[PDB]
DNA sequence: GGAGGTCAAAAGCGCAAAAAAGC
RNA sequence: GGCUUUUUUG
DNA sequence: GCTTTTGACCTCC
């Protein structure tokens, strides 16, 4: 129907073609009669009729007069819907400047005409003169004038120079400016000028000039001449009760502008003095300005409400605008709302529905079925019998809703599980019944939360719902493989109470034939629900070639476990149902079923579990009473001891022997220890109890106290809450963060005096405030993720590239934070996995990893593997199917046409609600010692001192895997040699944390060479120490003649020669910085690298700042090019540093502040991308120096660090997809054989696709550099201007597209959603393949 | 009646093609003629078609050859 | 409450909102994302065009349902045309292209 | 003379609901 | 049927 | 009011 959407500037010609007449009367209607006013804003002649097929005159009526103009009213007889399309135009008496093109962030007129923006507003608002042609005078053509200058020049030169006023002058000068001549002048100028500030402005100007050259638009069109009028129906005068009428802001502004046009055109006819016309034209300009955009220039037009009126620009942008309120989301029919209520008797794949809601929703379906059966013939008759609620109506409704699935969602719909399909079943009442198991997925509790129902209509919709959105097809979350149907709360307590033996109970110690018999005993009351017995059981195993084999024996279990064994299907072993069966176990057990028995058995088994759990929890009667809170007996006296402790510490403050900090820390530690002791004693007393066994002796068993049962099973609560009930509450915090010295010694079971309760509310208010204000920030963030990633759909099976990223277990030096197993699970190998034995292929290339291949790695103990990743896939406008890896929802390889970008955005944005805004080295485990990226020397004492920055420790296990990694400063002490079988719990490295050393290079003797005393170094024998040492003077006393005197401590041997290091023999003098004290003297022995001087020196906002690629406040600068360190002409306000390559030139320079720390000196060799200062590392530099594969690993690591700190499991696959959408743009370096400017910024995929055939033929490529953009900015800069326009900054994007005459292709997801066509994803993907094949 | 479509989506490549072919078959069943190949148990048109998918006797290839043979009149 | 087919707003032709006005619910933008996350495209296309505002097509939907035939006509949402005219109400020229 | 530093202006800041009033 | 103002729930 | 970003004017080297 339409291939694409084209947007460009307008012309008076096409505006006149659009309109059907001109409007001249500001009045709208009679307001006496209900008839439209002729020639007004609702003119029947201009726009159209009022009643369908009825002209205003009434002479002609009905279809017989269609397409005929009435004689006197002149209104064509046709339908009234044309009132929505026909537009009007207003002939302005004088040209008027358009606001948008003048007042964007970059001014279009401002840069096109090359003037400051301030002057143009002065010219337009008639407050200053302007030259339109200098002529043969002393005035520039584009010169700005004022009154006095021109009045003097009026008689000085006369008609020699030409100057005018207003939008007329602006348009006249704009038309007089040539375009190709300006373009060629810029082309000449850029190749000549050498100044970065000029480069960007000139490049922008030339790009805009070329944009006008190529596009079929002309600059003079920018100034309005004829003003279009919105169609009447879109700005309706709807009548209310009474003679008054409802008027919109559009009508008022249109009336004002048209009335002013009439006034000015009447006043111009009599040739009024120029003073009058200036003000009238200026304030008409203000009126049109307010019409197109209100409040942009200054004070906004306000009505009786004293609030600014809506305008055209106000009706497009913002949440209340057109896009975000009526295109991306719109109200629907066949929907309803209700209150949730639990129902246990429903199966997993169905939900309840009230009768009235079902009838109202499926009324259109009932009408048809009644006609088919012949109960009523006319639709009116059927409607009559529906409202009577006849007996046949319910029967036919039951028949028509047997398998008609319905949709259920709960706002907010955070993740994709928020909408699920169901098969309704009719119930009584007025509430919607829901299955308990899925309540965890919605995050919905039964405290008044409300559901909405929608109904599919077509067969495609019904089948789509049944095969995709049904509940039984959603048991693994897309975020991670963990199940989503985990039983919780009441069911868990029932299962826990089922499977728990007692040391003695009724009917204990007998033998039972089978589980069927065991159930007979429990119901008869002849045996206790849990008493240890011996039962015959039979289990099946699928160990054969997919076949079940039976086996039978006797197992020592309890009655309850035998009862539970009936519902377990055949495959599972018996040992899975023989433990206490808490929350953590039961889910695991359920999960195993899905691993072996497919889907139907596992859903049936989950349903049976829920039934049995509810039943046996109800029959248990587990209740909580006041006596259940067992308060430990020792607790009381323990507090006394703690009191005594502080009774001493305070005395130390009275004697003055301790400071405020010392006492504070002491009392804090003492109270914390007392808290821990009380908690441990309480748990030890509560968790066990004594009961008489069979032989009459006391035996300790796990206690059957209600609170302990509800805590240990994990059904609800944790050890912290049980602490809160019985033991002390613990230390509490002030609002700012300080900890109160006096803790709350009382518990909730007993009383809390007044002030304890008061100080307990400091934390709670903070928690509530943070919870209330986190939902606003977090949800918004999700939006920014969706618009960046909404273009990503899998389109091709294989991309055919070998490039990838290596994957290693992340370690901070302690236990592994994430082992190698889970990070690599479900991906594809970039290269074949090689055995530690050389040249052996463990894993073939291009093979998916799963449980059968991962365990092979564990047995073989492979260190690391390089896997293919989405960030490196090469297919354009899509993602390789293999590169994305294994689909986490189903467990097999992903299939084409699935939307991965939206899935990743939802997955990363959902857990945001669970976030909050506010010297020695010791080994811990046995293992070897291994060092890489290290170079060190052996000191005189016999140990090792390190001089390599990249030294990292390893603890090699029995096989070779790395257990820990540490960073050590240079010049530490290594007590042991590398490769030795070291033991755990033994220190390995030592150094000074508070000082940075000036350690020597090799063994030698220091000779006092080239130090000037009194201006550079002085012998500061400070009396507080009584020690004489060489101290370098500060930077204040020294000056240009003294700062240039660098103290060169040259390390020499006995002969005085330079350092004879392997390969090179440079003189190794050390330029001492300021504040350096030299304790060693001349002739003193120096070890291998001995010291010469010791110089002195987080939540959701963090995630948001990390994704936007914010520049940190203290950027740690890096190295830029490989080469030796070389200082320069320093103390020029800032420092100068140069890097000298081995063979290449060394022209690079950059500014560094003195006051910031410096870590590298002359006698160091620095590689590009090595730190110089300290602090956070900005992403832009990481991309610029270390490449793409470095930045993607940094962002993933930091985000996953935050999430694992808060205990949320999200797969690393989703994080990097967004990163792939951040690296979209790229900057040209050299044009080469291409046709791009060097300063341009274009798409990396576009450059690659365009250059690829160029290199295929006999041409050369174009060099480029991938750039990084924040998600907010990266979303704005996209080809499809519709999606960018809908997202943010509507005014800027529309103007930028219109000026350049850009054209949309309609290939994304959002821009296809807007115009009502099928999205190119999921089921709709097959349709576009058919469509794309035709074209 | 039917609750899950795991076996049917095992029979066909991916779920989306299954949705498309099942929709086409159900449309043929409902709009006119085309007596279903499997006996009905008073079920809607959509599910009865879907069953035929998991019997391995209706798919994109089998359904296509039948219609061209009907249209050759 | 629930709605099958009731009134319609005068400007954008979308159904009203609020229980007192007997209007339908709001298929929110987040719901659009979530329904995009599935492969479900036909249901979203329904929500966008037939049940909301395709005034020429939604009438044909009602007549088809009564006849027993479950089929749609895509059409093109009426709310999008409005915006077109509105952008044309400024100095910006925006138009569709050939088939 | 210009590249760097510092000051000034625009744009955004959950979603669903309901209930009322008032304009 | 649009806007404004609050209040309340999730 | 927060915060960022971008543009524009001053000015130090
Ligand atoms: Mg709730
Ligand atoms: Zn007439
Ligand atoms: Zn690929």
């Amino acid at each position: 129907e339409f291939d694409a959407i084209k947007i460009a500037l307008a012309s008076p010609d096409m505006i006149r073609s659009w309109s059907f007449g001109e409007v001249k009367k500001p009045e709208t209607i009679n307001y006496r009669t209900f008839k439209p006013e002729r020639d007004g804003l609702f003119c029947a002649r201009i726009f159209g009729p009022v009643k369908d097929y009825e002209c205003l005159c009434g002479k002609y009526k009905r279809l017989k007069h269609r397409g005929v103009i009435c004689e006197k009213c002149g209104v064509e007889v046709t339908q009234t819907k044309v009132r929505r399309e026909r537009m009007g135009h207003i002939e302005l008496a004088s040209p008027t400047a358009h606001i948008w093109f003048l007042k964007s962030l970059p001014s279009r007129i401002g840069l096109l005409l090359d003037m400051p923006l301030r002057d143009i507003e002065r010219v337009l608002y008639f407050e200053s003169y302007v030259v339109i042609e200098g002529g043969m005078t002393n005035l520039e053509r584009q010169q700005i004038l004022t009154e006095e200058q021109y009045l003097d020049a009026l008689e000085e030169f006369g008609d020699e120079f030409d100057a005018k006023m207003g939008a007329e002058a602006i348009q006249a000068l704009l038309k007089s400016m040539d375009l190709e001549q300006e373009c060629e002048q810029l082309r000449e100028e850029l190749n000549e000028t050498n100044s970065e500030t000029k480069r960007k402005k000139l490049t922008k100007r030339i790009k805009l000039l070329e944009a006008f050259v190529q596009s079929g638009n002309k600059p003079e069109w920018m100034i309005l001449t004829v003003l279009p009028v919105l169609p009447p129906d879109l700005r309706p005068l709807v009548p209310l009760d009474g003679g008054r009428f409802a008027t919109s802001d559009l009508n008022d502004l249109y009336r004002r502008v048209i009335n002013r046009n009439n006034r000015l055109k009447r006043l111009l006819d009599l040739a009024a003095p120029d003073i009058i016309v200036r003000n009238e034209k200026r304030m008409l300009q203000e009126a049109v300005d307010a019409l197109l955009d209100n409040g942009r220039r200054g004070r906004a037009i306000t009505g009786s409400n004293k609030r600014p009126l809506k305008s055209l620009a106000d009706m497009i942008k913002g949440k209340q605008g057109r896009f975000r309120q009526n295109l991306l989301g719109k109200r629907v029919d066949y929907s309803g709302r209700s209150v949730i209520t639990v129902g246990p008797y429903l199966r997993l794949h169905q939900c309840g529905l009230p009768k009235k809601m079902a009838l109202e929703l499926f009324k259109p379906f009932i009408y048809g079925k009644l006609e088919l059966r012949g109960l009523a013939t006319t639709i009116k008759a059927a409607k009559k019998m529906v409202e009577r609620e006849e007996a046949v109506v319910w029967d036919i409704l039951d028949e028509v809703i047997r398998e008609h699935p319905v949709l259920l969602n709960r706002a907010p719909t955070l993740h994709r599980l928020g909408i699920q399909a169901f098969e309704p079943v009719l119930i009584e009442g007025k509430a919607i019944q829901l299955h308990p198991l899925v309540c965890a997925a919605y995050n919905a509790d039964f405290d008044g939360d409300q559901m909405a129902v929608h109904v599919p209509l077509t067969l495609e919709a019904q089948l789509e719902a049944r095969a995709l959105m049904m509940s039984t097809n959603n048991i693994l979350s897309p975020a991670n493989g963990e199940p989503i149907i985990v039983p919780s709360q009441d069911v868990v307590l029932g299962l826990y109470y089922m499977t728990r033996d007692c040391v003695n109970a009724k009917g204990e110690g007998m033998v039972l034939t089978g589980p069927k018999e065991a159930e007979r005993l429990y119901r008869s009351g002849l045996a206790s629900l849990h008493a240890r017995v011996k039962v015959r059981i039979t289990e099946y195993e699928k160990d054969a070639n997919g076949e079940l084999v039976a086996k039978t024996s006797l197992k020592d279990t309890t009655v309850g476990r035998a009862i539970l064994w009936m519902i377990v299907p055949k495959g599972l072993p018996y040992s899975i149902v023989n433990q206490a069966l808490g929350k953590k176990a039961i889910s695991k057990m359920l999960n195993t079923c899905y691993r072996i028995l497919g889907l139907k058995p596992t859903v049936i088994f989950a349903d049976q579990i829920m039934y049995t759990g509810f039943a046996y929890a109800a029959r248990s009667g587990a209740s909580v009473g006041i006596d259940d809170m067992v308060i430990p007996e020792k607790k009381h006296e323990i507090i006394s001891e703690a009191e005594a402790e502080v009774a001493e510490i305070q005395e130390q403050f009275q004697s003055g022997l301790v400071t405020a900090g010392e006492r504070y820390n002491k009392v804090i530690d003492i109270w914390a220890a007392a808290n821990d002791r009380v908690s441990k004693a309480m748990m030890d007393n509560l968790q066990t109890e004594t009961v008489i066994n069979r032989d009459g002796q006391e035996e300790k068993q796990v206690s059957f106290n209600s609170i302990y049962m509800m805590a240990d099973s994990g059904a609800r609560g944790s050890a912290a809450q049980i602490r809160q009930l019985a033991g002390m509450r613990g230390l509490m915090a002030k609002p700012d963060g300080s900890i109160i010295e006096t803790p709350i010694t009382a518990n909730f079971r007993e009383g809390l005096n007044v002030l304890q309760y008061f100080i307990s509310t400091h934390g709670a208010r903070k928690g509530l405030a943070d919870t209330a204000l986190k939902t606003a920030n977090s949800g918004y963030l999700t939006r920014r993720l969706v618009d960046v990633a909404q273009d990503l759909v899998v389109t091709e099976d294989d991309c055919g590239t070998h490039e990838g990223i290596m994957m290693t277990p992340v370690i901070e030096g302690g236990d592994v934070k994430e082992p190698l197993r889970d990070r690599v699970l479900g991906r594809v190998t970039a290269e074949d996995v090689l055995k530690p034995g050389t040249a052996d292929i463990l894993v073939p290339r291009n093979t998916l990893l799963h449980e059968q291949w991962c365990d092979l790695l564990e047995e073989n103990s492979v260190d690391a593997v390089k896997v293919r990743s989405v960030v490196s896939c090469d297919t354009d406008f899509g993602v390789c199917a293999h590169c994305y890896g294994r689909d986490l929802a189903r467990g097999h390889i992903i299939n084409k046409g699935e939307a991965i970008g939206v899935i990743a955005a939802q997955s990363i944005g959902e857990p945001g609600t669970q976030l909050t805004m506010r010297s020695s080295i010791q080994v811990k485990n046995k293992g070897s010692i291994k060092l890489s990226n290290v170079k060190s020397v052996v000191n005189s004492s016999g140990k090792l001192v390190i001089t390599s920055r990249n030294t990292e420790l390893k603890l090699i296990d029995e096989f070779g895997r790395t257990k820990e990694s540490y960073k050590v400063p240079y010049g530490a002490v290594l007590a042991k040699g590398d490769g030795e079988q070291v033991a755990g719990g033994e220190t390995v490295a030592n150094w000074d944390p508070h000082t940075m050393p000036v350690i020597t290079e090799v063994s030698g003797f220091v000779r006092f060479t080239d130090m000037i005393d009194g201006q550079t170094i002085t012998r500061q024998t400070d009396e507080l120490t009584g020690l004489s040492s060489l101290v370098v003077l500060d930077s204040a006393e020294r000056t240009a003649g003294g700062k240039d005197l660098r103290p060169a401590l040259k390390i020499v041997d006995a002969q005085g020669n330079d350092v004879l290091i392997p390969g090179t023999d440079m003189p190794a003098q050390y330029f001492l910085p300021g504040k350096a004290i030299v304790q060693l003297e001349d002739g003193v022995q120096i070890s291998s690298g001995d010291t010469l001087a010791r110089i002195p020196q987080g939540g959701l906002p963090r995630v948001a700042d990390l994704f936007e690629a914010r520049r940190p406040k203290e950027p740690a600068i890096l190295a830029e090019i490989s080469g030796i360190v070389s200082f320069g002409k320093e103390t020029k306000g800032k420092r100068r540093l140069v890097i000298t390559p081995v063979d290449g030139s060394d022209p690079y320079e950059e500014m560094i502040p003195k006051w910031r720390q410096l870590n590298v000196f002359e006698g160091e060799r620095v590689e590009r991308g090595d730190v110089i200062s300290d602090g956070p590392e900005a992403p832009h530099d990481i991309l610029r120096l270390r490449g793409v594969h470095a930045v993607t690993r940094y962002i993933v690591n930091e985000v996953q660090d935050v999430y694992r700190l808060q205990g949320v499991k999200i797969n690393d696959k989703h994080i990097e997809v967004i990163v792939r959408q951040m690296l979209r743009k790229a900057t040209i370096v050299n044009a080469g054989s291409s046709d791009f400017l060097e300063g341009e910024q274009v798409e990396y995929s576009r450059v690659k696709i365009a250059n690829r055939e160029l290199e295929a033929n006999g041409k050369v490529g174009a060099t480029y550099s991938r750039d990084l953009l924040g998600i907010t900015k990266a979303s704005l800069a996209t080809e499809s201007f519709i999606s960018a326009a809908s997202f943010q900054e509507t005014t800027r994007v529309l103007t930028e597209a219109a000026v350049a005459g850009k054209r949309d292709e309609l290939r994304g997801l959002k821009e296809n959603v807007i115009v009502g066509r099928l999205i190119p994803a999921g089921t709709g993907y097959a349709y576009h393949q058919d469509r794309m094949r035709r074209r | 009646a039917r609750v899950t479509v795991q076996d049917a989506v095992e029979k066909i490549g991916n779920r989306f093609d299954l949705v498309l072919v099942a929709a086409r078959r159900a449309r043929q069943m409902q709009v006119g003629g085309k007596d279903p190949l499997v006996p009905e148990e008073n079920d809607k048109t959509t599910v009865i078609a879907l069953r035929e998918i998991e019997e391995g006797l209706i798919n994109n290839q089998i359904l296509d050859v039948r219609e061209r043979q009907e249209q050759q009149e | 409450h629930a709605r099958s087919t009731g009134s319609y707003s005068l400007v954008t032709q979308q159904p009203l909102g609020g229980k007192a006005q007997f209007g339908g619910q709001r298929f929110g933008e987040m719901e659009v994302w979530a329904l995009e996350a599935y492969g479900a495209a036909y249901t979203l296309q329904e929500m966008l065009t037939v049940k909301s505002d395709d005034v020429n097509g939604r009438t044909k939907m009602y007549k088809n349902i009564v006849d027993g035939n479950h089929q749609m006509e895509p059409g093109m949402p009426e709310s999008f045309n409005v915006l077109l005219k509105e952008i044309r109400s400024l100095g910006i020229n925006i138009e569709l292209e050939d088939e």
